């Protein structure tokens, strides 16, 4: 039951209490990604379209 | 209308106590995945805990306790007993147990070997036990090489005890016996003892020069009713209930199955269970549980009880499953679930 | 001194943006027009509060706050609220329609064509801080927005921000105040995508804030309202280090280091005693002993657990009023022989306390009663991975039927990202038990 | 600003659409001229949603009355609200469709489908955020059926990204005008499973039974068959038209409501159908909401399974007792709910009932039953078809044998589908 590091201010203090001791995707991708799922929304509309003119 | 499912196919008892729910027309059965119950008859294994009451306007209720399993453990049982201060390292009503991992995997190897050199120094009785609970697999031996030897040739936890070389036998017959209680914890954490117990016997005399053949040494019902030539000879089944028991203290040791071996069960059964109370309590959670126990205890010539293991799923004998699944409705479910005497449990009052 | 900017995303995390930002001012002694008497350095300053508000020549402290939905009408509360001069207008971005409850429409479809915008807007904040620490992502799980968009400006934050930390106060799903069926997929699939990109996560499920709510307020119905003024509470209580004097957690980095030893564990439990209706006659007035030890009861916990079946890897105190070492101390030592407190073994069991003497403010006239003093507990327990488990199974069981699945696949979103999100969780759910469970 | 655009087709798609005005108007305060009279700032909350704003604070209904035959839209032009209507709304031609799907959809209505579609451009262009579309129409006619569904084709054609909604009323040999219905009906059915995201089936069967033995209507008529359809289409926008969050917007209510793509056909229900004075009790309210007598699709639910269920109340109650209730339903019948979807069951509170009414609670149900709809059409269908019955009409405007065949298997795979996800 050991009490380490207190700081003291005018606003509160801290402390620590030990009770025992022990035992990214580039710029570049995301634009593909972001771009692929729009191809991919296009692609389903134009077969809508497509369908439609049918 | 209340709703509960099942999810252990193979319990006896929850068997009768859904049996008898639906009797009521007042319980109605979901399939085992639907998660709109207020009951549920759960798993033994990897029961999902976590994913009960989180539904809106659902009080939900599961017949086991989350955490018991350190009690229905053998090698938890003894860590928990020795590491626990309600229950100590000195606790008397326990047979002194050692926890030993196979040399193929902390251990308690020189631990135990210290306590038996000691008892082979002194001219004592060192003779001790094996078991885990991976078996059906046991080995009683008075030599520290064979039970250590015994658990290599295996590949999970065992735990060597020391055995009771003095037990109560019962006559005629010279044989041994346990005592097996169902206790039954509901929401509130009251512990129920019911009423009838059993004494599984052994139908062969008991031998203290040949642990060789375990016939006599056992007294599970199915080694008795497998290996043991003498089955159903005293009793029908190998199976004693208290009423017996109780007339043959009287007329043998001139005392009561009461005053002579129930006040210990009893002190055994709170103690185990209190001490688990913190860590296992459902009081404050947002489910509930109950649980029903089968502790086992053994008797020596002393008349003193000890505990010998807990059990979290138990079966009952089949001529008390009506008696017992009903008390199970009555006191754990439908005290939750009420439905629109003379207990035949026994209440450990306690402080929580 | 280093500043903090605080992102707001879809209608859960705007409102409960809305409700922080009125108890920082309260806290601080701001008034809605920007106004803060006590600054006696007018037009600037490096104190504690400047961490969140800037200043301008005028005297107005302005909150380094963006607000982002794809669908003006939560946002256009701010601009008409109470305390619509604090922002100004470039800190308010709306667009006209919304991402309907689906992940991959405010992820793709329509983040793709707001995201630089949010960017620049952010950018401008950025420019006023001499030494940005980092970011505080508000969002819900559950919304097409604050799901879809928040991953999407989790990965370009890295980008922008490489060495920046970025902190989430997340709003896991409950069916008690949820109309939409599809929030375990969009929670699975914004986890999935946001898990290398946020440091530290501070997960509050709505159904826990909602039986706090109903038992300790007497709501019999809460409002969103009523919900994030208690939320907004505990933001305070694990955000006040950064805007006070203080030695424990003075920057973001410090709730990594404190709070999170492996990466992707970072999702800390967080505990909060007492909460006291106002409607009360009069509260006796709770102990350090009583709030502390109420920290151990799940009744009190931001998600519904049990960490007496966990394992903790570490523990911080948060103390907010009339409190001294001494009777913390003092509390914790009476818990630990009555409480499960079970550290994993490669960590020390121990709490970091930090205590500010201002007790709790509350908002006037709301549900909170005013105490004397107050605590929050940050714990990584393995406990907390229950709730993954319960998504993770409702996730499980549409994903078995495809159900509703068309409606991603339709706003340019792969089949296999379902999967892909999916295994990740369960990959999620296995570091906690290799942890936890022995 | 998000704005629905309404369109009525036909005979029965003009008389319930007009009444659906008149009831709604009515509710949000606007007259029959279009003036303002209400006395709540909720009723102007969300106006602008089925209401345009013109010179002199006047609300004029955005909807698009079209007709192959000048008569019924005469009618609503004379009606109680006609005058509210934009007049140059009113799209019409002279020839009639004779109940004859082929009319409406390829010869009579192809000749008049552009200029109602220069009608909703016109519409669309003044919309801030078009939300999408909602069209009222009958099936077993030629006019709201073949015309009706001509027009979502070209409208999905010209704005594929918006919602299309409707309110179909479904023909029944109990409240039939001609024997071609189920041709006309069939041939629909395939149209709207393909085009539509939300269609609200509405069979004037059930329509005749709840007026019969509910509301003991000795002699019924269209016009009180019309009374519930109105209740109904005010029930189930009342989420559009007032502050809300379940379903307040038409892609999030087709998110919640529609698992499969296909499978977008929902039963609604009302709640109270009536001693009249008496009040109402929440329990009362959902009991009878979620009876099969209170439903207008005459399906029984106990047939099938609930995919997702949509309930909305309205009226000043206790919100913590309508939980209790609507979670007493569910935890009471759970096994006509699919487990596989969990919480599929949402409740949506408002606090303006309807006019004459202390509080009222509409249904909305994606439930399996519905393929007993489908399969008496397509059983309909079949007894004439196998004998090639009528089909002259058909094939006299063009129209091949192989259409109608096709149209059959549609729906039939239609019920298969229905049937797969009901075990
Ligand atoms: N605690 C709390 N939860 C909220 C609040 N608003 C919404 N939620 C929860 O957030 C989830 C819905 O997500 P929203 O934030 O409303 O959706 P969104 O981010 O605006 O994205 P959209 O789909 O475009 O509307 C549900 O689970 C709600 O319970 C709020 O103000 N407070
Ligand atoms: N220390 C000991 N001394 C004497 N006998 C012992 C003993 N440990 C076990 N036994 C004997 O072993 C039998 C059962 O052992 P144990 O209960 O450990 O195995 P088990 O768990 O498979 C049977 P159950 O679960 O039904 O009680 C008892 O009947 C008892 O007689
Ligand atoms: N509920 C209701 N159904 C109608 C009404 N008018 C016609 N119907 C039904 O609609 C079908 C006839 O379609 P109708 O609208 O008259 O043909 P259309 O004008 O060519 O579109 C038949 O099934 C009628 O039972 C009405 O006012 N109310
Ligand atoms: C179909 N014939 C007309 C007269 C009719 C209308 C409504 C009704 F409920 C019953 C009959
Ligand atoms: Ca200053
Ligand atoms: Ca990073
Ligand atoms: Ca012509
Ligand atoms: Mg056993
Ligand atoms: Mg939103
Ligand atoms: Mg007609």
């Amino acid at each position: 039951m050991e009490v380490i590091e207190l700081n003291k201010c005018t606003s509160g203090q801290s402390f620590e209490v030990i009770l025992k001791p022990p035992s990214d995707p580039s710029l570049e991708e995301i634009q593909k990604k972001l771009e692929a799922a729009e191809e991919r929304r296009k692609y389903q509309e134009a077969e809508l379209l497509k369908h439609l003119a049918e | 209308m209340y709703t509960f499912v099942v999810r252990d196919e193979n319990s006896s008892v929850y068997a009768e106590v859904s049996r008898l729910l639906l009797a009521t027309g007042q319980w109605k059965r979901l399939r085992k995945d639907n998660p709109r119950f207020n009951l549920m008859l759960g798993e033994r294994n990897r029961l999902p805990f976590g994913r009960l009451g989180h539904e809106p306007g659902l009080v939900q209720l599961v017949n086991y306790y989350r955490g018991a399993d350190k009690l229905c453990r053998k090698a938890s049982l003894v860590k928990l007993i020795k590491t626990s201060p309600e229950l100590s390292e000195s606790c008397t009503w326990f047979p002194e147990s050692y926890v030993i991992y196979p040399t193929n995997l902390t251990d308690e190897r020189e631990v135990f070997l210290a306590a038996y050199n000691r008892r082979r120094e002194g001219r004592e009785g060192n003779v001790w036990i094996a078991k885990s609970s991976a078996g059906a697999g046991i080995l009683i031996s008075s030599e520290a090489s064979e039970l250590l030897d015994f658990i290599d040739e295996q590949g999970q936890v065992h735990v060597i005890q020391k055995y009771l070389e003095k037990p109560l036998l019962l006559e005629p017959g010279h044989r041994k016996f346990d005592i097996r209680s169902w206790v039954l914890v509901d929401h509130l954490y009251n512990i129920y003892l019911y009423r009838e117990g059993v004494l599984r016997t052994s139908s062969e005399p008991y031998n203290s020069a040949n642990f060789q053949d375990k016939t006599c040494h056992l007294t599970n019902h199915c080694i008795q009713k497998e290996y043991s030539k003498n089955y159903g000879r005293y009793e029908e089944g190998n199976e004693m209930f208290f009423e017996e028991f109780n007339q043959y203290l009287m007329d043998a040791l001139n005392t009561t199955l009461e005053n002579s071996i129930l006040l210990q069960i009893k002190h055994i059964i709170r103690s185990c269970l209190m001490c688990i109370e913190p860590a296992i309590s459902t009081k404050h959670l947002h489910y509930q549980s109950f649980q029903l126990f089968g502790f086992d205890f053994m008797v020596d010539e002393e008349l003193k009880v000890w505990l010998i293991e807990v059990n979290g799923a138990p079966a009952c004998a089949q001529k008390l499953y009506a008696e017992l699944c009903q008390g199970i409705v009555d006191v754990a479910i439908s005290s939750v679930f009420p439905l629109a005497p003379t207990s035949i449990f026994i209440k450990l009052h306690h402080h929580h | 001194m280093r500043e903090c900017i605080s992102i707001h995303v879809g209608q859960a995390g705007v409102q409960i943006g809305n409700a922080c930002w009125e108890l920082y001012c309260l806290e601080h002694g701001i008034q809605p027009d920007g106004q803060m008497p006590s600054d006696k350095t007018i037009g600037g300053g490096d104190d504690s509060f400047n961490t969140f508000f800037s200043e301008t020549g005028a005297g107005k402290h302005v909150p380094r706050a963006v607000f982002v939905d794809l669908e003006p009408t939560v946002i256009d509360e701010v601009r008409t609220g109470t305390y619509r001069q604090l922002f100004h207008p470039e800190q308010l971005i709306t667009g006209k329609e919304d991402a309907a409850n689906n992940y991959a429409r405010g992820h793709y479809t329509i983040g793709k064509e707001i995201i630089d915008l949010v960017l620049d807007r952010i950018r401008k904040l950025a420019d006023q801080c001499t030494g940005l620490q980092g970011f505080l992502v508000f969002h819900s799980f559950g919304g097409g927005t604050g799901s879809g968009f928040t991953s999407l400006l989790m990965e370009r934050l890295s980008v922008d921000y490489g060495k920046k930390s970025k902190l989430e106060f997340s709003i896991y799903p409950a069916p008690q105040v949820s109309t939409a069926v599809v929030e375990p997929y969009n929670s699975i699939l914004t986890t999935h995508t946001t898990l290398e990109h946020s440091d530290c996560a501070f997960m509050v499920d709505n159904e826990a804030i909602y039986d706090i709510c109903r038992r300790n307020l007497d709501i019999e119905r809460p409002t969103y309202t009523n919900l994030n003024r208690l939320i907004s509470q505990i933001v305070s209580s694990i955000t006040a280090s950064l805007r006070f004097d203080g030695a424990l957690n003075v920057d973001l980095t410090e709730f990594q280091t404190n709070l999170v030893p492996y990466p992707r564990i970072h999702f800390p439990l967080a505990t909060y005693a007492p909460v006291i209706s106002a409607e009360k006659a009069y509260h006796e007035q709770l102990s350090v002993a009583e709030i502390t030890n109420a920290c151990f009861e799940p009744a009190n916990q931001m998600v519904k657990c049990d960490p007496r079946h966990g394992k903790y890897m570490a523990c911080c105190l948060l103390y907010r009023g009339d409190v001294v070492p001494k009777d913390v101390n003092a509390a914790i030592a009476t818990i630990k022989t009555k409480r499960s407190i079970q550290f994993v073994d490669w960590c020390p069991t121990g709490f970091k306390v930090g205590i500010n003497y201002q007790p709790p403010t509350v908002v006037p006239g709301g549900d909170l009663a005013k105490v004397q003093r107050a605590v929050c507990m940050l714990s990584n327990t393995t406990a907390i991975a229950e709730a993954w488990a319960r998504l993770d199974h409702k996730f499980d069981l549409m994903y078995a039927k495809r159900a509703f699945v068309h409606w991603y696949v339709g706003e340019g979103m792969e089949e296999g990202e379902f999967s892909e999100a999916r295994e990740d969780m369960a990959a999620l759910e296995k570091d906690y038990e290799e942890v936890g469970v022995d | 600003m998000r704005e629905i655009v309404h369109i009525q087709a036909g005979q029965c798609g003009n008389q319930i659409g007009a009444k659906f005005w008149e009831v709604i108007s009515d509710e949000h305060g606007i007259d029959p001229t279009g003036s303002y009279h209400g006395d709540s700032d909720l009723q102007l909350e969300r106006i602008n949603v089925y209401y345009n704003e013109a010179t002199g604070n006047k609300y004029v209904p955005r909807a698009i009355l079209v007709d192959l035959e000048p008569g019924t839209m005469d009618s609503v032009r004379s009606g109680p609200f006609g005058q509210i209507f934009r007049p140059d709304n009113f799209v019409f031609g002279q020839s009639g469709a004779g109940n004859n799907w082929a009319k409406g959809h390829y010869t009579e209505g192809a000749e008049l489908v552009d200029s109602v579609l220069d009608v909703v451009r016109k519409e669309s262009e003044s919309c801030d955020c078009l939300q999408g579309f909602q069209l009222t129409h009958s099936l077993g006619g030629g006019t709201g059926s073949g015309m009706g569904t001509l027009l979502i084709s070209k409208i999905r054609e010209e704005y594929p990204d918006r919602i299309m909604n409707t309110f179909s009323v479904m023909p029944s040999p109990k409240v039939s005008d001609t024997v071609v219905e189920p041709y006309n009906a069939t041939l629909s059915v395939h149209q709207l499973v393909e085009n539509t995201d939300e269609t609200y089936c509405i069979d004037n069967e059930a329509l005749y039974d709840i007026c019969f033995r509910t509301l003991k209507l000795t002699t019924p008529t269209y016009g009180d068959l019309n009374h519930l359809v109105s209740a109904t289409m005010s029930g189930v926008t009342t989420c559009l038209r007032f502050p809300g969050q379940l379903n307040a917007d038409l892609r999030k209510l087709a998110v919640n409501m529609v698992p499969f793509p296909r499978l977008h056909f929902f039963m609604p229900g009302f709640a109270p159908l009536t001693q009249q004075y008496r009040a109402l009790t929440v329990p009362e309210l959902t009991q009878q909401m979620f009876d099969s007598k209170n439903m207008m699709a005459a399906c029984d639910p106990r047939h099938g399974r609930y995919l997702t269920v949509a309930a909305i109340f309205r009226g000043r109650m206790s919100m913590k007792e309508v939980d209790e209730q609507m979670l007493n339903v569910q935890n009471k019948n759970s096994s006509y709910f699919v487990e596989w979807i969990p919480n599929n069951v949402k409740t949506a509170v408002c606090d303006i009932p309807p006019r004459g009414l202390k509080m009222s609670a509409t249904f909305i149900g994606n439930s399996t039953a519905i393929q007993e709809l489908f399969k008496r059409i397509s059983e309909q269908f079949t007894a004439m078809f196998r004998r090639k019955a009528f089909l002259h009409w058909y094939t006299g405007e063009g129209m091949d044998e192989m259409e109608f065949t096709e149209a059959e298997s549609n729906m039939n795979d239609l019920v298969s589908e229905y049937q797969q996800y009901q075990d």
